[PDB]
């Protein structure tokens, strides 16, 4: 008997066979990371090295930690996890509270760190096999597979959820109302409490974990306040709707009442209780553009009537927990983004906004990779499961430079848009 | 002849079992010719007679092609094939030259006696088992049972790679200065000792090696510097391409159109602007072999022009981890890109083009955008770092597009550099109306069987037009209509359209397309002082299109 447990049987589903995906190319930097970061995971036994007959293959990256001093071994477990924790999202399901959302704060730890104790089951191993490229296809790769559940495989979690509850339960008994949800690598507690106490909640919880095995690196900082900001700490019932703004204006033109037709001549099938003709009208004539012009019989009353039944959310908005959740982004410019995140078209679960800051700072593949996450984040909360995202970026610029400023330790699953169309103005 | 190597364990897939085909057709002249090599093969250990239990047979054929001395043993494990284990696929890819550090001395080393040292998962061989037929009398064939890595086995350059780079480790670590490459039946050694001090290594390696029961050759019909590498012309401080053939022909055809082509890229790696847009245009024809086609006019030119470019030997460099990475791109015109790395201004470390080969409508600025990021994957690949870009094209002109375009793209550190041509904006489409300048409503349908259309406009001015065209469709007369309203508006226009494609291609400001349309369109645009585009609703917005459509 290990130590620390006795394997848990793990099977793919039938007519399922293990992952083979392409290992992308990296920079010396980061192979160098992952070469020393690996020799050690091979000495503490967490991994091995694996023959030709492991004809298996899972990527990996190396991201930086917390904007840390070194290295953090990133696996993209997304295809070993299609192929089996589905079916542990079924034998061995993580059950999702739908009151954290409400809490007036959560605060994220990461538990990736228990795992490690854990021995993974003596078979399933040759999956979690992966491989450290090397530069100009001078050296066969390094290939490593797993000993102990992994970080980033949602089965590490289903296998560790057993132990978890347990070494919990004695806090979420003194207290009750706060909410743990695990999900995968990390934690998410949420509490109604003045944040000055939650944070001291937060940090009680993490003490009772420490001393019960468990290392949470989340200690951000100490005394010293370099103007660093402290752990990550959402806030969900302020997560309410987006801004569809029609503006309220001093003089009208053919060319303002023009596109204000447009928008509203969409919206049409988000609401299709939208009525325009009466606006419409004022424009079936050939005037000028800079022309300034009024309104119509019921235009003034068709303006503040679909003002309205905008400012009313639609209906048949349910979420679909067989379906999928997909977000769409869209560039704003100047460090603005949006996003819906809907699960069929039109039927909007949620919609939001992200913003970063002003030039001399930051670029576009860095806003994405972060109003990803945000929105990853959010959804993880509320529904319990990130989306997939439709990216407006070329697909190969983004799979070049994503880890570049990706923090999170899971991977959601994407694709490329070349067209936002009507879309912007819209939002 | 065979290493006390651990054995890499085999398994046949999931419920599979081995194969039995036999094949038993006898000429003496061969039984014996097997018979011989197999005793000679048993001897060896690399065989066994096997006692009948079970096995699982084999097809055995005997081959002796030309200049044969001797005659060769060849057994088909196709169906022993289908039934083993997929392994981990090795040599996928090839070090490309460009990235290579210039090494003094060097070495390629024969290992293809190889497989046959290594052993075969002691359980694995009952499978192996193939049988030469004895006596015709129907008798009990002489059978064996393999020992080592069968010849075509699926999982034998596999777990014999694998083997090798065990066995190379420990000599690759008392020995940091000798760098080994191996792919397949070689065993490439580069250093920097004189070839006496040189020749020393090679020998502990070589004698490292046969301890490993893996016997290497001292002689056999070889070259030396130049090396002749997978295609590449290697020399100790410069590489470059083995002489292309770039043949000329009275018809040429398909399977010649393509082969000439791709020898025309290869040269691409090192000859500063081999071009081939148009000799590859003509391959629309996505289908016949041998189905000859002209070279018409334009492809020719081309060729020819690559032809005066190969006409004269030019070779490269390599790579200094000390120095820099560079990179430099210049426009080429038809959506061709060129472009070199390297680190000093003179000698390539490598060169490349990037065409736009996506469709229909681009941009120069935003092909720029699409060429650096090739590179920057190459680069990754092949230096694991990425190169400071010298590009055609300013800052007020990049930065202002990046901020207008839709996507989001990430051009990396870049130095200006002003040399012809120079990557611009032609155009800014206005964002506010125009104060003053005549609105004119285009539009124009289209007959979708009849193929007959119409494109016209009516201005706040009470001007109007329509002009007829046949053989066009929707898209071809809203814009034709767009190319219209601007032909009769004068320097500055209001131009108000329905159709969201239309507006679009005009929106992303193409630099070009060789849609003459859109280039008349564009050319105008270029030409105008302000223009401004507005999109309205088709079936339900203005009032306008029916007045005409009525007419039409
Ligand atoms: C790619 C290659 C080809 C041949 C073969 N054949 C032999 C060796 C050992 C090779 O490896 C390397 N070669 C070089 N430079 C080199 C330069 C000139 C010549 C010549 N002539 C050969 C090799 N540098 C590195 C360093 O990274 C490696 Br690794
Ligand atoms: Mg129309």
């Amino acid at each position: 008997p290990i130590s620390p447990i006795e394997t848990v049987p793990v099977k793919l589903k039938p007519g399922m066979d293990g992952p083979k995906v392409k290992q992308w190319p990296l920079t010396e930097e980061k192979i160098k990371a992952l070469v020393e970061i690996c020799t050690e995971m091979e000495k503490e036994g967490k991994i091995s090295k694996i023959g030709p007959e492991n004809p298996y293959n899972t990527p990996v990256f190396a991201i930086k930690k917390k904007d840390s001093t070194k290295w953090r071994k990133l696996v993209d477990f997304r295809e070993l996890n299609k192929r089996t924790q589905d079916f542990w999202e079924v034998q061995l399901g993580i059950p999702h509270p739908a009151g954290l959302k409400k809490k007036k704060s959560v605060t994220v730890l990461d538990v990736g760190d228990a795992y490690f104790s854990v021995p993974l089951d003596e078979d399933f191993r040759k999956y979690t096999a992966f491989t450290i490229p090397s530069i100009n296809n001078e050296t066969p790769g390094i290939r490593y597979q797993y000993n102990v559940l992994p970080q980033g495989w949602k089965g590490s979690p289903a296998i560790f959820q057993s132990s978890m509850t347990k070494i919990l339960e004695p806090f979420k008994k003194q207290n009750p109302d706060i909410v743990i949800y695990q999900y995968m690598d990390d934690l998410y507690v949420g509490s109604d409490l003045e944040i000055g106490q939650h944070r001291t909640k937060i940090e009680e919880l993490r003490q009772h974990l420490l001393r019960w095995g468990l290392t949470t690196p989340d200690k951000k900082h100490q005394k010293e306040p370099p103007f660093l900001w402290m752990g990550y700490e959402l806030h969900p019932d302020k997560w309410t709707v987006q801004p569809i703004v029609l503006p309220e204006k001093d003089s009208w033109t053919v060319n303002d009442i023009q596109k204000l037709v447009g928008k509203l001549n969409w919206a049409s099938q988000i609401y299709p209780g939208i009525k325009v003709r009466q606006l419409s009208k004022l424009l079936r004539g050939t005037k000028a553009l800079t022309e300034v012009i009024p309104l119509t019989e019921e235009a003034e009353l068709e303006l503040a009537e679909n003002r309205e039944i905008l400012k009313e959310p639609v209906h048949g908005v349910y979420y679909d927990p067989s379906k999928d959740l997909i977000a769409e982004i869209q560039k704003q410019g100047q460090g603005q983004w949006t996003y819906q995140i809907y699960q069929e078209p039109f039927k909007n679960l949620k919609t939001g906004k992200y913003a970063r800051m002003r030039g001399a700072h930051t670029n576009d593949v860095k806003q994405l990779t972060e109003a990803v996450q945000k929105i990853t984040t959010e959804s993880i909360v509320i529904w319990g499961k990130t989306p997939k995202f439709k990216l407006p970026i070329q697909k190969e610029t983004w799979e070049t430079w994503w880890t570049e400023y990706w923090q999170a330790t899971w991977i959601p699953e994407w694709e490329f848009v070349n067209t936002p169309p009507l879309v912007k103005l819209w939002y | 002849p065979i290493s006390p190597i651990e054995t890499v364990p085999v398994k046949l897939k999931p419920g599979m079992d081995g194969p039995k085909v036999k094949q038993w057709p006898l000429t003496e002249e061969k039984i014996k010719a097997l018979v011989e090599i197999c005793t000679e093969m048993e001897k060896e250990g690399k065989i066994s007679k096997i006692g009948p239990e079970n096995p699982y047979n084999t097809p055995v054929f005997a081959i002796k092609k030309k200049d044969s001395t001797k005659w060769r043993k060849l057994v088909d494990f196709r169906e022993l094939n289908k039934r083993t284990q997929d392994f981990w696929e090795v040599q996928l890819g090839i070090p490309h030259p460009a990235g290579l550090k210039k090494k003094k001395s060097v070495t390629v080393l024969d290992v293809g006696d190889a497989y046959f040292s290594v052993p075969l998962d002691e359980d694995f061989r009952k499978y192996t088992a193939f049988t030469i037929p004895s006596i015709n009398n129907e008798t009990p064939g002489i059978r064996y049972q393999y020992n080592v890595l069968p010849q075509g086995w699926k999982g034998s350059p596999a777990i014999f790679q694998s083997s090798m780079t065990k066995i190379l480790e420990p000599f690759k670590k008392q020995n940091p200065d000798i760098v080994i490459y191996q792919y397949m039946d070689d065993l490439y050694v580069g250093s920097d000792l004189e070839i006496g001090q040189h020749r020393t290594k090679i020998e502990e390696l070589r004698q490292h090696l046969l301890r490993w029961g893996l016997t290497t050759p001292d002689k056999k019909h070889q070259k030396e510097p130049p090396f002749l590498w997978m295609g590449y012309e290697l020399h100790p401080d410069k590489w470059t391409v083995q002489p292309i053939v770039l043949p000329e022909k009275d018809s040429w055809t398909v399977n010649d159109i393509q082969k000439l082509v791709g020898k025309l890229n290869w040269a691409s790696q090192i000859y500063p602007g081999i071009k081939v847009r148009q000799l590859s245009k003509l391959l629309r024809g996505t289908k016949a072999l041998t189905e000859v086609i002209p070279l018409t006019e334009e492809a020719e030119l081309e060729l020819a022009e690559n032809r005066e470019i190969l006409k004269e030997p030019v070779h490269g460099v390599y790579y200094d981890p000390s120095k820099d990475l560079i990179a430099e791109i210049q426009k080429q015109g038809q959506g061709q890109w060129t472009y070199q790395i390297y680190q000093e201004p003179f000698k390539n470390l490598k060169t490349g083009k990037y065409a736009r080969m996506r469709g229909a409508h681009t941009n120069d600025v935003k092909q720029l955008t699409e060429a650096v990021q090739k590179i920057t994957t190459e680069s990754i690949v092949i230096w694991g770092k990425t190169p400071k870009f010298k590009l055609p094209i300013q800052k007020e002109t990049w930065e202002t597009w990046w901020t207008e375009y839709w996507q989001a793209t990430w051009i990396p550190e870049w130095e200006f550099v002003n040399t012809p041509p120079l990557v611009k904006l032609w155009y800014q489409l206005e964002k506010e109306p125009i104060v003053g300048a005549e609105t004119f409503y285009v539009d124009g349908a289209a007959n979708r069987e009849t193929k007959l259309g119409k494109a016209g406009y009516v201005t706040n001015k009470g001007r109007q037009k329509v002009v007829p065209l046949t053989n066009t469709t929707n898209q071809k007369t809203e814009l034709q209509a767009i190319y219209l309203a601007l032909q009769d508006s004068g320097l500055e226009v209001n131009i108000v359209t329905d159709s969201q494609y239309a507006l679009g291609i005009i929106q992303a400001q193409p630099d070009k397309s060789e849609s003459e349309l859109v280039n008349q369109i564009i050319e105008q645009l270029i030409k105008k002082e302000k223009v401004y585009l507005a999109w309205v609703p088709a079936h339900k917005g203005i009032g306008g299109n029916e007045q005409v459509d009525k007419l039409v």
